DNA sequence: TTAAGCAATTCGTAATCATGGTCATAG
DNA sequence: CTATGACCATGATTACGAATTGC
């Protein structure tokens, strides 16, 4: 913790797998994982290690009214 | 058709001048069972239920469920043209949007007045039914006293249920105090406690509440743990009125 | 500070030649700009300290660049410890500094300001041309970039991330930079600015901290020293009022006969003209004493002075206004040849602004608290402005009548201190146009000169409401059919109400005065007023704006908005409202009847935290009075009665801690019968199932029909059509509309699974 | 340490009912000989002896000579909210700046425990003369009070007259002039005006309406007066103590 | 040391004044 | 157990300051 939170916060804004503000996090990773992009298997080991937290399982802006 | 016929029309001025402060448009789900209402305030902090089961009417008759809506003002506007020993009729239409109220006197004068209703789009809601663990009988007046004479000192006030009694204390600016009440009819304040309580509410909303004191001679609080405190009265061979407010926090 | 974005141009040519980024991490290249980084903020702050000794500008503009900008940047400089930064000026060894001001007056209000010391340059934040100039309703950069042109912790993560976030925060920046360029070449500011301090002599500075006095000052020292006279020193506190001008009282109604409009041109610079008024001419009252001469020697005033006439002296004020004079009459004759309609009305900004000059020039006399004040000539202005109005009404109304030859006698309906609305009788708009140009130079010959009269428009029909509050519709030509409407005064053009109620407004002299049909206005008001009670309105449509002045008078009375602006937020208390701005609210529904200074909440407050709206305040506070001001002057009492049981039959139709505890209990479709049990339709109410089916399925339709239209409106707002949107722009109607119809079709989608479904799925 | 009680209680309520209307403070001076307030009016035209005895009282312990002050119509504000059968105790601790204000019941179910904190005071205090009163009358309050009312509705300052046969209320006013003759009657209800010589007097009626709200204050009001000397409205607190409003008079 | 003028209409809050519902106690 | 006016409570009228626009 502390070091995992800004992994998931990197997986978040790079570009190559999807425009994802919408979404729930594992949800973009497996949708990555079909059309085979380039998931990694770092930001599936933290998702489940972990119980259904709003704070792992949950993209950036998931409040702010956008 | 509906058409109901009642002999104390006392008991129907005092319930419509518990409600026509804290609310403005209601909703009557007028049924085979009675005459049943749920509400929440204009502030939607408190739930008003209300029910005139359909024994105590001395004439009732019912086809169809229907669902009218009153605004209660125009309507306590016109339950002030009916003395206090009249004896009171409603008749509705099922197809119709207006209703009759028909005041007979006991004696050579009868009276009738049309109302137009309106539609409303509003939700029902309600409460379930847990076993709240302070359970207080007690007089209405001395209540009414209490509520506000604590009032002038400040606006939020905590109950404190122990075992012999229960002790209400308030705050404010010109100082503070407390009132207990212990264990020894009606003048009497039964006081049944498994856990004892402490918990504070704002006195604008009671100094609501009790303005229904002419119904009954005792009223009924029940308090548990983070739950809203209930007001409850009954009516004698008629049915029920509560009131629901929530702890602060 | 993290990112620095600066665009640079050469006067005269139509784009920029520089354009320049400096970030604080490393970046990705944009095409038409450079890009540098830096791993520290010391070498952000000293390359742009450096940037700016050797392009060496000119003119340094922004937008909120006093207030918030500089003074940061010289703080974060004073706090890492960059001795080199603050020597932004021209001299070599000369370092700057951070300085309050203050600026007040009667005709902008108060404000205060910081400034920052640069010399040899010249600053022009747009936002304080914006605020002294221009009278708008919001002043952000969104709201007068919409009215003009037609367009914090996010920015912490697009930052913290990779390079192409950085990237497109630089973009975001760029176009920042760039829009207040755009704003000074468009609304023709800087010519302006150099046109004003070639009339009037004074520098470049001085028309952005200063007044009207050091002008005024400046041209009659100016013409001070071409005769050998020198100004006295006259201080006094203080004086009192006089007299000003006088208003007819109306003929109030609805007029369908035309009504033509007669008014002076320049009326008080022409007073004080042509009858040789001035301080270098005032006669004392015992100086013409014991001289006896008269006659055409001096000239007696209603108020009483005595004048010398223009065959002894020539006045100073009478030249300076003379110069003014034909400066903005060149200025007209420039406009008079434009086509474009928004350069159109900024050479009428231009024409505006050389009028108010010549206005202030007669207001310098009366300014008890000022330089030099002359009561006495504010006094006979007023007195000879009041003699020559209701000269033009005895005359207008005396000599076209039946009598006379001509068709009807005509009767003023109105006059408000320059002009004359004179009411002629003929219906046919080329009969009023006629006589009233023969009017109008007809009774110009009775007077000096350059004072004359003319025509100006005729109305057709009118609506005369008050004093100072009417409408009708404008006539310039007669082949040129009709040009626009005018509103003097109403609910329309004010600032300080709901813009429902003025386009409610708006909407009803629409339909009233065009097409002539009450029946269409009636359910116009009826559908607004349904469609407020059925809580189907924007609440862009319900925010109102207060500005928040000085605090004492605002100590002297408890007010809403200061209420809202002196009540901090948990969140920031570090952006708040100043004195001098505009605060925004809405009113909230409570029982706290004493007082609508208790229910005021900020809109984007009400937006996170949704809290519910009175619909009855505005419905009797906001809406109902300024319809029966209207409505009813075209009918009897029968109208108030009528709107007022337009409204009775839609009155009746309204839409709906504790809140957790719900039951949610299930309702029939068809005639609202709580009961047990999930379907849909009651058991009485079963078999006129199809048709309530068929009812509601075009209303899902017409919700599925709407959202598609907003979200993919942003995306073309926004540039991409391939990333997300972020944009939360409070003066945008854009936002919170698309954040209420996925609500909407949330709650009618689920209403229609109570029928089951059409087929399987699994198939 | 400060600890009284007292059983027929209303009476506090009572004076503080006439106290509050008047002025807004009181300089409580508590003796070994009892409860005592001198205080002046804020008009600088009247003031205020309350004198309350011990032997008036129940249960006593007076253990300081204390001297507090009290803003009285917050004290009435919390005086409002006792009945009058219930028993009125008050306890002070002389270094705790406060009043422990006790409302027994005379059913001893309700109990009511007020707290109203201090404020300090450096209140004037001159001295009553003390001489001849040339006319003391004995009359009934609510007569009294009814007499003084009616005189209310036709002007504002009263002009008194006390003689050996009658009393003579005059006063003018908007709508003229009236006034209102008395004369003894030959234990409540009874009057007398005891007198040696007659006089003649001014007095302000309103200041009559201001004193008359101690109205239910006692079995007889008495009305003492002389040759240009403060009037004293005396209201005999019955088996407690009395109290006594003065009226400079006026010229 | 610093600041152009007057006329008029609209709306909100606190304070002033009218009037009825309880009530409290003397008959 | 029942008249009478004194007492509390709620609504109608007036006054004045603040805001903003027209000349
Ligand atoms: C607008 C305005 C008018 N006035 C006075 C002076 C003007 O002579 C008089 C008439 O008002 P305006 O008609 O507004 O101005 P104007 O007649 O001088 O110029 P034009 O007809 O071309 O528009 O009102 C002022 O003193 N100060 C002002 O700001
Ligand atoms: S909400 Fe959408 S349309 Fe409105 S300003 Fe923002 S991006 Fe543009
Ligand atoms: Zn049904």
């Amino acid at each position: 913790e502390e070091a995992e939170l800004e992994l998931l916060r990197q997986f978040d804004l790079a570009w190559q797998y999807g425009p994802c503000t919408g979404i729930t996090r594992l949800q973009r990773w497996c949708r990555a994982k079909q059309m085979g992009l380039e998931p990694p298997p770092e930001v599936w080991q933290v998702l489940k290690t972990h119980p259904g937290d709003p704070r792992f399982q949950c993209s950036l802006w998931h409040l702010y009214p956008l | 058709m509906f058409e109901a016929r009642l002999v104390q029309g006392s008991i129907l001025k005092k319930v419509l001048e518990a409600l026509k402060d804290l609310i403005n448009e209601a909703c009557w789900d007028i049924s085979s069972s009675g005459v049943n209402l749920q509400s929440m305030d204009s502030s939607h902090v408190s739930l008003v239920q209300l029910t005139l089961r359909s024994e105590g009417f001395d004439t009732y008759r019912c086809d169809r469920n229907l669902a009218m809506g009153v605004n209660l003002t125009s309507m306590s506007k016109i339950l002030k043209c009916a003395g206090n020993e009249d004896i009171i009729t409603l008749r509705a239409e099922d197809n119709a949007d207006t209703l009759a109220l028909v005041f007979e006197a006991p004696n050579e004068k009868v009276s009738d007045y049309e109302m137009k209703l309106m539609d409303l789009d509003v939700e029902q809601l309600g409460i379930p039914e847990q076993e709240y663990s302070c359970v207080v009988k007690m007089p209405s007046g001395e209540f009414a006293r209490i509520c506000r004479d604590l009032s002038h000192i400040g606006d939020a006030v905590v109950i404190s249920c122990a075992k012999d009694g229960v002790k209400f204390s308030a705050s404010g600016e010109l100082g503070n105090g407390n009132i207990k009440l212990s264990q020894t009819e009606e003048e009497a304040v039964t006081i049944e406690m498994n856990e004892p309580v402490q918990l504070t509410f704002a006195l604008r909303y009671l100094n609501f509440f009790t303005k229904a004191t002419p119904l009954s001679s005792t009223v009924t609080l029940s308090m548990s743990a983070d739950v809203p405190l209930v007001v409850e009265y009954k009516i004698a061979d008629m049915g029920h009125l509560k009131y629901y407010l929530a702890p602060k926090i | 500070v993290i990112q620095i974005c600066s665009l640079g141009l050469r006067w005269g040519e139509p784009e920029p030649f520089l354009r320049l980024a400096l970030t604080l991490r490393p970046c990705a290249p944009i095409l038409g700009a450079k890009v540098q980084s830096y791993e520290k903020e010391e070498d952000l702050l000293q390359a742009w300290s450096t940037f700016i000794r050797i392009m060496d500008p000119d003119v340094i503009t922004g937008y909120n660049i006093q207030n918030f900008d500089l003074p940061y940047l010289i703080s974060r400089a004073q706090t890492l410890k960059v001795q080199t930064f603050p020597f932004l000026g021209r001299v070599a060894g000369l370092c700057s500094n951070i300085r309050d001001s203050s600026f007040q007056s009667k005709q902008t209000g108060r404000r205060d300001t910081k400034v920052v010391s640069m010399v040899g340059r010249v600053q022009m934040d747009m936002l304080q041309v914006l605020l002294r100039e221009y009278k708008l309703r919001s002043y952000t950069l969104n709201a007068v970039s919409f009215h003009f042109l037609g367009e914090h912790s996010i920015i912490t993560d697009l930052q913290n991330g990779n390079d192409q976030t950085r990237r497109r925060l630089a973009v975001y920046c760029l176009k920042d930079a760039y829009l207040p360029l755009r704003l000074l070449e468009r609304l023709m500011v800087l010519v302006n600015a150099v046109e004003m301090a070639r009339v009037t002599g004074v520098p470049l500075s001085y028309l952005l901290s200063r007044g009207q006095q050091v002008k005024v000052v400046s041209q009659l020292l100016r013409q001070a020293m071409h005769e050998g006279l020198l100004m006295p020193v006259v201080k006094s506190e203080g004086g009192e009022d006089y007299t000003g001008a006088t208003v007819i009282e109306p003929l109030k109604g609805y007029y369908d006969v035309p009504i033509a409009t007669l008014d002076f041109s320049s009326l008080y610079p022409s007073i004080m003209m042509a009858h040789n008024l001035c301080y270098t001419t005032l006669l004392r009252p015992g100086t013409a004493q014991k001289l006896g001469l008269t006659e055409d020697q001096f000239i007696r005033t209603p108020t009483g002075d005595e004048f010398v006439k223009t065959s002894v002296r020539k006045g100073l004020l009478p030249q300076i206004l003379e110069n003014l004079l034909s400066a903005r009459k060149r200025a007209k004759a420039e406009l008079a040849k434009e086509t474009d309609p928004l350069r159109r009305q900024v050479l009428d900004g231009r024409q505006l602004a050389l009028k108010v000059s010549a206005n202030s020039v007669y207001g310098f006399t009366g300014a008890q608290v000022g330089k030099l004040p002359c009561l006495e000539i504010s006094q006979s202005v007023t007195g000879f402005g009041r003699q020559m109005i209701e000269k033009t009404k005895q005359l207008v109304e005396s000599k076209y009548t039946v009598e006379n030859g001509y068709s009807t006698s005509a009767k003023v309906v109105y006059g408000d201190t320059d002009s004359v609305m004179c009411r002629f009788g003929v219906s046919s708009v080329a009969e009023a146009m006629a006589l009233g140009r023969e009017a109008a130079d007809w009774v110009s010959g009775h007077f000096p000169s350059p004072i004359r009269l003319e025509f100006e428009k005729v109305y057709f029909p009118y609506l005369l409401i008050s004093k100072k509050r009417y409408a009708g519709l404008l006539f310039s030509s007669r082949p040129d059919a009709h040009d626009r409407m005018d509103c003097k005064g109403l609910e329309a053009v004010r600032r300080d109400n709901c813009p429902l109620v003025a386009n409610l407004v708006t909407a009803s002299l629409r339909r009233l005065l065009i097409d002539r049909d009450p029946e269409g206005a009636v359910a116009h008001a009826q559908d607004v007023i349904s469609d407020l009670l059925c809580n189907r309105i924007d609440i862009s449509q319900l925010v109102i704006t207060k500005e928040l002045t000085r605090a004492a008078s605002d100590y002297a009375g408890k007010q809403a908005h200061v209420e809202l602006a002196e009540r901090m937020r948990k969140r920031d208390p570090g952006s708040a409202p100043s004195l001098g701005d505009r605060v925004p609210y809405v009113i909230i529904s409570a029982a706290k009847g004493v007082a609508a200074y208790m229910k005021s909440e900020d809109p984007l407050f009400v937006l996170e935290h949704s809290l519910p709206i009175d619909t009855q305040y505005y419905l009797e506070q906001q809406l109902a009075k300024p319809l029966l001001r209207i409505f009813e002057p075209i009918l009897g009492e029968g109208r108030a009665e009528a709107v007022l049981l337009r409204g009775d039959h839609t009155r009746c139709k309204t839409v709906l801690g504790l809140l957790a505890f719900a039951k949610r209990r299930n309702c029939c479709i068809g005639c609202r019968t709580v009961l047990s049990h999930q379907g849909a339709v009651c058991e009485f109410c079963q078999p006129r199932e199809s048709e309530l089916y068929q009812k509601e399925v075009s209303h899902l339709n017409a919700l599925e029909e709407r959202f598609s239209r907003l979200w993919t409106q942003c995306q073309r707002c926004q540039g991409s059509l391939h990333e997300d949107v972020i944009c939360t722009s409070r003066d945008c109607p854009i936002f919170y509309m698309r954040k209420k119809v996925r609500k909407d079709l949330e709650d009618q989608e689920q209403l229609l699974r109570r029928f089951g479904p059409p087929g399987p799925e699994a198939w």
